[PDB]
């Protein structure tokens, strides 16, 4: 059984930790919706 | 239940304790999840019930209520954030630029930022604080780290 609880509002945070890279990949979506990288 | 708009933690009790199974966006009295989180089961919020409305294994989304209502889209240039609800931990903004998973159909903007799979489902916003999509649908890329798409359905 599942359930839901509130984690927060949606809103944008000024000073947010600034992170991650925007690598461009090719890739693959398949009938069941799971992606792969495609070479 | 709860209708109010924000973030959800999706928990079941089945397995041991109270495991964090995903997560999902409340707006205009739609509850937004990705498919595999519930795997289109009903939710419970309170005393309420929740029932699927709409769902795609392919694009991997699910609402509940209602139809899918988030439409607004990366605009293929600014920076985002994941509003990142992490399993047993609180609710944190992480900027980001995303990158893009280029397939057959189109070009889809990515996130490349790690997070336990119970955090599937956190929504990935625009300057506006307007949900652009949903993480946790993406591949695993030669160093091991996670890529994530920035996943949108669309409103009727
Ligand atoms: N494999 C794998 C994952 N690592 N981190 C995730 C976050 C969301 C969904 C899947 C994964």
């Amino acid at each position: 059984d599942m359930y839901i609880e509130r984690a927060g509002d949606i809103t944008w945070e000024k000073d947010a930790e600034v992170t991650g890279n925007s690598p461009r990949l090719d890739v693959a979506l398949d009938e069941s919706g799971d992606f792969s990288l495609v070479e | 239940g709860e209708t109010t708009d924000g973030v959800y933690r999706v928990m079941t009790r089945r397995l041991l304790g109270s495991t964090q199974v995903g997560v999902g966006v409340m707006q205009e009295g739609v509850f937004h999840t990705m498919w595999h989180v519930t795997k289109g089961a009903a939710l419970r919020s309170g005393e309420g019930r929740l029932d699927p409305y709409w769902g795609d294994v392919k694009q991997d989304l699910v609402s509940y209520c209602g139809p899918w209502k988030l439409d607004a889209a990366w605009d293929g240039l600014s920076e985002v954030q994941l509003l990142a609800v992490p399993p047993g931990e609180r609710a944190k903004n992480i900027q980001t630029l995303p990158g893009i998973f280029k397939t057959k159909d189109g070009d889809i903007g990515a996130v490349a930022l790690d997070y336990p799979a119970g955090t599937s489902g956190s929504p990935i916003l625009d300057k506006c604080g307007r949900v652009i999509g949903l993480y946790g649908n993406g591949v695993v890329i030669k160093n091991g780290s996670y890529v994530s798409a920035i996943t949108q359905g669309k409103r009727e």
